[PDB]
């Protein structure tokens, strides 16, 4: 009768950075309350050569929030002639984010990318115009689930720091393994996901297969 | 939660999925949903686990006692007066749908129960969040008379059709076949394989801090 | 959430946790609250996360201006005053955030908490956040404001770790810096697994209390 | 929940204020607050209720006032001064509320020393004495029984020690600091008292 | 659902839709509405499904133990022997009749199992009945048990459920006062028609019961509508 | 505009081989009162474009309006072929229209569905928007757009709407292979639609039937009959 | 489950030994700590350990209850109570109060004493994990590997599930347990001020009480 | 209330009860709700009293404004002269009837009128309207608007308000598809007479207007019912 | 709203309290409340939140306990105090309110000095410091960072100077005069301090 205009479309982007990439992980699945839309709903959009966002939140604010942020980034190409550092776009969406506070976008990004020779960078928000460089974060229904996992071998309480060197093709395996661990423990985890890895030279978009159910 | 039965030539059919949801996550993958009433009627329910595993065991025994003193085999019609007769007390609060289906001295005979203390007579039905999905199936492909071997697959469909439409229904599907002389309960019958498997890495021993280790040994 | 100053004998101390949880969940854990407003005036975050982040920033962008267009550096009283306005006019918009502007100005060395609607003050201990009472426990028992510099962050250090650990959502790294006559400097960007180094020094048991 | 008590004569007008800052309602933030805001003219007000809005009421009503002396060389009436600040009050308040409570004094020519009593809805009046906050309640039967016609300025401040030593002894919240805005002989005095 | 009830000059004729349905969905289809009392008088039940179940086996249970209660002790008629189609046109009409224990000594009054429901559902409970039967002392008898327990004898016809205002005047007009067999079952067929061709709570099959002096037939009948204009 | 007084009711949309075929009941109901039987809920738009319909019928006729004036403006400044709009600008055009509407709070309840072939390799270049043999159509020159009120937009192969979300779906997910012939994907929609008057109280028989082919948009009312499982006995 | 009282409970089932693990804090409000000594572990019997976690008034009274009553049943027994029985107990003790709910979400860890010969001069025989899970209306989620509840039970099941192997033996099992706690206490702001893992073999019990991050 | 309109074979017949009631008491008997749009179409109002008279007030403004916009300059059909009871049984059945300005060259269409009435009410306001009239294009034509702006083009007859649900099936069975004047008088006649007879917003006097080709006549009818059951 | 403290160590358990009436919320009632209720077998039960049930549940406390001591003429252990204490609690909380705070404290032969802390909700559990009201979000810091192991009974007293003047400073209602119950030596102690 009232008309809540927020619903939620679930879905978990992981991202997990190294030292020379970023690799940002999402599936696919795009559903309703307890039912299913669609098997394949990406929620990672390309920013440019060398940075993407992905974001879980309601994929009607999704959409539009991509899509402005690249009608922003390519705005911004043409009157400064030059690609945006991530930096400069991580700082540009938390003003358009924090543009509508008194009715904030259901939607929590990841912004994932590259500003050094390498230095592989990652972002995360909360709904509303705020980020924190983080070393990995992800968001969604499975936040509450992979970022204890991915807290467990990235930084460490283990008593001996083992395996402090991390390969990329390790590291995409493990997000492989994170991925799928929130896949058979989370309702709204995909099917079909898509994992990138900003490497120095671009983007792949490499798709592994889950669980339907 | 997606539940089902049908009613076959001379048996009824009950399958169920298996998994138990917080809501947002899932708890175990393997849950029994078909429970043993008595040897030759089976029921399966949904809503709150909680009124529904109760109100399951509380039926088994009251049937057995029943059975005991009576000393035949106990009627279908029986059980179904019992719910709802419990069901309609607590007026809509044991929230638990619940199919049971057996056979007794008249025919193969199904009866859907509902939490409010309504039942109804059926062929064939489902319950549950998936019971659209799996409803929808049925109705499709359900006849008349199906023989044991072409209505077990059947079902094999109709819960597989919640398993993968359904978020909230998921994991094996379990059937029962509750024919006269004794009952079949196949506790794992689907749910296919080959995902990325998880490699298994365990922490070495000396990990962990304790600080105290107060160990003893008992006898 | 947890946030300090002193004003002590020659600077102040702003020391704060580096915890950001939504509901009962830690989202995150290495955030910083400290931002430099100015090269010589540092605020701080508390409450609601971005509604702080943002505004603080956006105060740095009135600030710069005004330091350009006059050629002189903002005093820390102009700068809350500035703050404290703006947050005002959004009373019933739902903001919730609580500044402590400490800093370095012509006139001596300022503070001033400054929160969600229009409160500015004027004083020499302010804390915010959920942990505030407790790290306000500790002060207000151990200030001198003659202590040097070696001693006042480890009395900035020492409430911030009692807060941290009463209070559930405050934790993570602590860090503590020092606002000079002329700058700022990052003492602590340090760590918090030191319960068992203040108090209950050797692990042995399990602390009972 | 901050006290403000007032008294006038034919030739004084005190206004007392505790120096409390509630802030952070589960404890004390600021043990020597600001609430007075004295305007050039001789004048004083007197804000109670929120922090937030004493600051931003009052000081608004300082610039305003402060225009007006620089715009016309004159002294803003008292008068003028009270019946200006309940017209901007009321404005506000169907608008915005400040919870605020005002206090006016001031010193004119033409009428004396005079006192103005003001609620947050604007309520402005002439009084001989005022008293604010929740500790009204336990300081306006001083403000009667002790005050009688032409007092002097010493026996005033005695009749603000019995209030004080009051709320320390009977009120819930024990105010034990409090601050004084003497007028009178052409002058504004300050003074701190304690317990 | 849909309720109808027609005294025609020999008995007395019950119909209704056969479904079950809980916001916008139906639970099922074909869920029994006819339910069976005594021999002799049936039961129309509408409103909330649980409620009018519950009813119903109290009632049943109240039936059964004033049937065998007035009985009386010995023989009586000892000599006397008192006693006395549709054809598929329209299509699919499942059929079966089954005969009395006649005089009517035993199975007891329709107003008596009439205001069972007043004592019983005088209550916070959400049931329409309507009920039909026959009786030894008043022929064939129609009550109408409202929401609250007001019960009024309806002499013509009683009408209950959501659909029932759709054909409220369609009846009041193709009623007569002594209607044959084959006039009622065709007027109580196309009441039912018409209440489920406009109504979201239309049934399946619908399901005719009549109740005679000596026999109770109960029809089902699997049909549309297709008007043409 | 504010609670959907007068609904319609599921409609379905797959892509066969030769194009869209979309069919929807021919109801709409007041409530639990089916006022009107003879209402039709999918629309012309484009010469190869049709529009779906679900929930309130006075938002949906609203937006016919739009998107009807939206082709005519299109059509005045048409020089070419090319130059008409594909299925996926309306798309996008009633994506941003209900996401607008989100932001304020009059949603225009409904969950219109787009479909229409997305190419110009099939010529019709000749409009009349007042008044041979089908082609093989790649599909993936075929889009069929789903718009929900809170604006979550996707294309897919087969779109249903409405209340068929949980009856149709099942049976597509198992069902719909691609390249289906004309009269396959009607028994295939059929089975569907059969399905929903058992199991849905806002439904009925009396479909409209629409298929967007290379030559167009065709129309036809069947009445679909439902009749099975032997629930007569008693 | 409440956020007042902030605490989770862990079991888990190794090759021939189960442990249980919990958290020690005692939350007087959602974030307000008071004690870092409130164990949610309980010995009901020699091999049958109970956790009870939520609101320690609930914790507190139940486990009267259920000490009560296990205590009455072996007393009348001369014989030890297996988990099986006591833990359809407690599936039934809290469903007792259906309407006026014990607010905690019980684990019941302990082994399950089969009893067949063992051989032909024995008498009893190996032991069964038996891992079992329940909620504030007593539903038993019986489970063959690691069952959780409390605050952190979304937490607990996402590391579970990716670190647990299927078979570990006492020394093994314990390392699984502890970083899928630790590691899982720390991405909460209302538990975990101190773990302590109990970890029990047919033989043997192990106390230990981690250095967990207390903040 | 009630309202009725009737396409016969030439023509379109709008009935309607004359009664405003305001919560189980009339304000006022004899409200017209056949109110005159213009020459050639009349409208049928119901819902909100207060809310379907301020509309009808807005759309004869804009029917006036385009009634007089398209008229053609000049003088047309020069030459041309295309031109072509009940008699009181039915009680004090009182009677007028005006003829137009025919060949509709001014007068504008009622489908223009009709979505005067979306664009209008696709607003938070309650009021369902039935609009019918001759046209020069399509010759009788019954749009009715419902309660959020919804026209659908009736071909064959449209109800409305709180009564059309009891004559819902009473008339989709009496309706043929091209009735005379006579038999359509009756029909709409006994519509609203079954409606009234059994729903508390039943009017007084019934009026019933009749749109032709080349006239409008107004009957207003003062009668009962009894049945005889 | 009123402030309970209590330290154990190993040779002495103290319990600090005010000794204000909250009473009529706009002022304070009584200087010097009686929230102890000392019990015979070297126990006490020290009592916060609302007057009213303070008087009906710790005097029944007191009945209760002092009858178990006398039909058994040993003394009820500090363990069996503190549990039957919540047990009643906890059997009332599901019936009547019972808005109390409890601080069980006292000497056992076995289990020695004990401490333990109850909320309204009966949380039950033994501490080594306790804190309960509004006051202590202020005292429980200095309970940890000043207390040590095996502490003597004249550094505690000083440890609760430290927390008074503490929520003279900083708390919101200054309270000033706070009652003690020093446990140590088989001795039950009482001495006032104030500000
Ligand atoms: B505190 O717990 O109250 C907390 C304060 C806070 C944390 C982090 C940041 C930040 C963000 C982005 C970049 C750098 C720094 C600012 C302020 N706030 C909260 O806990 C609340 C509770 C739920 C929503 N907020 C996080």
């Amino acid at each position: 009768k009232r008309w809540y205009p927020y619903i939620d479309n679930g879905g978990t982007v992981i991202g997990l950075t190294g030292k020379d990439y970023v690799i940002l992980a999402a599936d696919t699945r795009l559903s309703l309350s307890y039912s299913i839309y669609t098997r394949f709903c990406p929620k990672i959009s390309k920013l440019t050569d060398k940075c993407i966002i992905g974001s879980s939140g309601m994929q009607s604010d999704i959409k539009t929030l991509h899509s402005l942020l690249q009608k922003k980034i390519q705005l911004f190409v043409l009157e400064h002639s030059h690609y945006p550092d991530i930096h400069v776009i991580a700082r540009l969406l938390c003003v358009i984010l924090y543009s509508r506070r008194f009715f904030p976008y259901y939607a929590f990004n990841i912004l994932a990318g590259v500003d050094e020779n390498n230095k592989g960078v990652l972002y995360n928000y909360d709904s509303v115009g705020s980020y924190c460089e983080a070393t990995h974060s992800c968001v969604g229904s499975g936040s509450q689930l992979i970022l204890p996992i991915l807290d467990n071998r990235v930084e460490q309480k283990n008593q001996l720091i083992k395996n402090t060197n991390f390969n990329l093709g390790d590291d995409i395996n493990f997000v492989k393994d994170a991925i799928t661990s929130a896949t058979e423990r989370d309702i709204y985890t995909g099917d079909k996901t898509l994992i990138y890895v900003i490497d120095k030279m671009g983007i792949n978009v490499n798709t592994l297969d889950l669980k339907q159910d | 939660t997606t539940i089902c039965g049908l009613v076959c030539q001379n048996a009824v059919i009950l399958g169920a999925d298996t998994r138990a949801t917080e809501g947002p996550i899932v708890a175990d993958k393997n849950c029994s949903k078909l429970h043993y009433i008595s040897k030759n009627i089976w029921c399966a329910g949904a809503g709150v686990a909680g009124d529904l595993e109760h109100t399951t065991l509380w039926l088994q025994h009251n049937v057995e006692l029943h059975r005991l003193n009576t000393n035949t085999q106990p009627r279908v019609s029986m059980c179904v007066s019992r719910l709802t007769q419990e069901l309609f007390k607590y007026q809509g609060y044991k929230v638990c749908a619940i199919v049971l289906g057996g056979v007794d001295v008249n025919g193969p005979q199904l009866y859907g129960i509902h939490p409010h203390g309504s039942s109804c007579l059926l062929p064939f039905t489902a319950l549950g969040s998936g019971s659209l999905n799996a409803m929808a199936v049925l109705e499709a492909k359900y006849r008349d008379n199906m023989t044991i071997e072409e209505g077990k697959n059947l079902v094999c469909e109709a819960i597989c059709a919640g398993i993968f439409n359904d978020l909230g229904s998921g994991g094996n599907v379990d059937i029962c076949v509750i024919t006269k002389d004794s009952y079949q309960h196949i506790r794992p019958y689907k749910e296919p394989n080959m995902r990325l498997y998880h490699l298994p890495h365990p922490t070495i021993y000396p990990k962990g801090t304790t600080p105290i280790l107060s160990e003893k040994i008992e006898y | 959430t947890t946030t300090l100053a002193f004003k002590f004998k020659d600077g102040i101390i702003v020391a704060v946790d580096s915890r950001a949880s939504m509901g009962s969940f830690i989202s995150s854990q290495n955030v910083e609250k400290i931002i430099e407003i100015n090269k010589n005036i540092l605020g701080t975050m508390a409450g609601g996360a971005a509604d702080c982040l943002y505004w603080e920033k956006y105060l740095g962008k009135i600030i710069k201006i005004y330091e350009l267009r006059n050629n002189e550096k903002i005093s820390v009283r102009a700068a809350s005053t500035i703050l404290s306005n703006i947050l005002y006019q959004y009373k019933g918009y739902g903001l919730c955030c609580g500044i402590i502007l400490s800093g370095y100005d012509h006139t001596g060395f300022n503070m001033f908490y400054v929160d969600d609607s229009g409160k500015k003050v004027e004083g020499n201990l302010f804390s915010c956040g959920s942990g505030s009472t407790y790290a306000y426990s500790i002060l207000d028992s151990a200030y001198d404001y003659n202590l040097n510099l070696d001693q006042a962050v480890e009395l900035a250090r020492n409430a911030i770790y009692h807060a941290t650990f009463r209070d559930g959502g405050s934790g993570g790294k602590v860090r503590v810096f020092h606002i000079h006559k002329n700058g700022y400097d990052k003492i602590i960007e340090g760590e918090d697994v030191f319960d068992l180094h203040y108090h209950y020094t050797n692990p042995e048991q399990k602390d009972q209390y | 929940m901050d006290t403000l008590i007032g008294l006038r004569g034919n030739n004084f007008v005190v206004l007392a204020a505790d120096t409390y800052s509630i802030n952070s309602i589960i404890k004390l933030k600021n043990d020597d607050n600001t609430k007075f805001y004295d305007i050039h003219g001789n004048k004083c007000l007197l804000l109670g209720g929120s922090i937030g809005d004493r600051l931003q009421f009052g000081e608004f009503i300082r610039k305003n006032v402060h225009l007006y002396q620089y715009q016309n060389n004159t002294d803003m009436f008292v008068k003028s001064f009270a019946f200006f600040t309940r017209k901007n009050l009321a404005y506000y308040l169907r608008r915005n509320p400040f919870e605020v409570n005002c206090l006016i004094a001031g010193y004119d020519k033409k009428d004396g020393y005079q006192l103005y009593w003001c609620d947050y809805l604007s309520n402005m009046d002439s009084v001989n004495k005022g008293a604010h906050g929740y500790g009204a309640y336990l300081v306006s039967a001083i403000l009667d029984k002790y005050y009688h016609e032409n007092l002097t300025v010493d026996e005033a401040l005695d009749i603000f020690k019995l209030c004080f030593e009051e709320l320390k002894k009977r009120f819930l919240l024990t105010q034990i600091n409090y601050e004084l805005r003497i007028m009178y002989d052409n002058k504004v005095e300050t003074q701190y008292v304690t317990v | 659902t849909t309720i109808i009830g027609i005294i025609y000059d020999n008995g007395v004729m019950l119909a209704c839709d056969s479904r079950t349905s809980s916001g916008t969905f139906i639970s099922n289809k074909c869920s029994r509405k006819i339910n069976r009392i005594n021999e002799n008088l049936y039961v129309c039940r509408s409103g909330a499904s649980a409620h009018s179940q519950k009813i119903i086996e109290i009632i049943k249970h109240y039936c059964v133990s004033m049937k065998n209660e007035n009985r009386k002790k010995g023989r009586f008629h000892e000599g006397e022997t008192i006693y006395d189609d549709n054809n598929l046109v329209t299509k699919n009409k499942y059929f079966y009749e089954d005969k009395f224990n006649d005089y009517n000594p035993l199975v007891e009054n329709v107003a008596h199992i009439t205001k069972k429901i007043i004592y019983t559902n005088n209550n916070f409970l959400s049931c329409a009945l309507i009920f039909g039967g026959y009786d030894k002392i008043k022929k064939q008898q129609l009550y109408a048990v409202n929401l609250n327990g007001s019960i009024i004898e309806k002499h013509d016809f009683a009408v209950s459920g959501s659909g029932s205002i759709y054909i409220q005047s369609y009846l009041q007009d193709k009623y007569k006062k002594f209607m044959t067999k084959k006039e009622c079952f065709n007027l109580i067929l196309n009441c039912v028609k018409y209440a489920m061709h406009n109504d979201n709570s239309s049934g399946g099959l619908i399901r005719i019961v009549n109740i005679t002096k000596s026999f109770v037939e109960e029809f089902t009948v699997v049909n549309t509508q297709m008007n043409f204009q | 505009t504010l609670g959907p007084v007068v609904t319609g009711t599921s409609v379905i949309a797959i892509k066969y081989k030769h194009g869209i075929m979309i069919a929807a009941d021919r109801k709409a109901s007041y409530g639990s009162y089916a006022k009107f039987q003879n209402v039709e809920r999918i629309f012309k738009i484009n010469n190869k474009t049709v529009m779906g319909f679900s929930g309130e019928l006075a938002d949906a006729q609203y937006l016919h309006e739009l998107l009807t004036r939206k082709n005519i403006n299109n059509l005045s400044e048409k020089k070419r072929k090319e130059d008409m709009y594909t299925p996926q600008h309306y798309h996008s055009y009633v994506s941003r229209v209900f996401y607008v509407r989100k932001n304020r709070i009059d949603p225009l309840f409904n969950n219109i569905i787009i479909a229409g072939i997305n190419s110009q390799k099939y010529d019709n270049n000749d409009d009349n928007v007042l008044l041979e043999e089908y082609k093989e159509i790649h599909k993936d020159d075929l889009y069929i757009g789903f718009v929900d009120m809170h604006g979550t937009n996707f294309c897919d192969d087969y779109i249903t709407t409405g209340y068929a979300r949980y009856f149709a779906l099942t049976l597509l997910r198992d069902h719909y292979k691609d390249n289906m012939t004309e009269e396959e994907a009607r028994i295939l929609i059929n089975e569907c639609l059969r399905i929903l008057y058992f199991r849905d109280a806002t439904s009925s028989n009396f479909i409209q039937i629409v298929k967007v082919t290379s030559k167009g948009v065709e129309y036809e009312e069947p009445y679909i009959l439902p009749c099975v499982l032997n629930s007569a006995d008693y | 489950i409440y956020n007042y009282n902030g605490g989770c409970v862990l079991g888990m089932s190794g090759s021939n030994c189960v442990a249980i693990a919990c958290d020690l804090r005692l939350g007087a409000n959602t974030f307000t700590t008071v004690s870092t000594k409130f164990s949610k572990i309980f010995k009901m019997n020699n091999n049958v350990y109970v956790g009870l976690s939520g609101l320690a008034t609930d914790i507190q009274t139940l486990y009267e209850i259920l000490r009560y009553r296990v205590n009455l049943y072996e007393v009348r027994q001369d014989a030890e109570m297996d988990v099986e029985c006591f833990a359809n107990m407690l599936s039934s003790i809290l469903y007792s109060n259906r309407f006026s709910p014990y607010f905690v979400n019980p684990i019941v860890v302990g082994f399950k004493l089969k009893h067949y010969v063992d051989e032909e001069g024995e008498k009893k025989v190996n032991y069964e994990p038996y891992l079992t899970a329940y909620d504030l209306i007593g539903a038993k989620c019986e489970t063959r590997d690691f069952v959780v509840n409390g605050v952190t039970s979304e937490q607990l099941f996402g590391m579970c599930e990716s670190l647990y192997v299927k078979d570990q033996d006492e020394n093994g099992l314990f390392e699984t347990i502890s970083q899928c706690l630790l590691s899982a206490l720390d991405r909460d702001c209302i538990s975990g001020w101190g773990a302590e893992v109990l970890v029990l073999t047919p033989e043997k019990i192990i106390k230990k009480k981690l250095k967990a991050r207390m903040d």
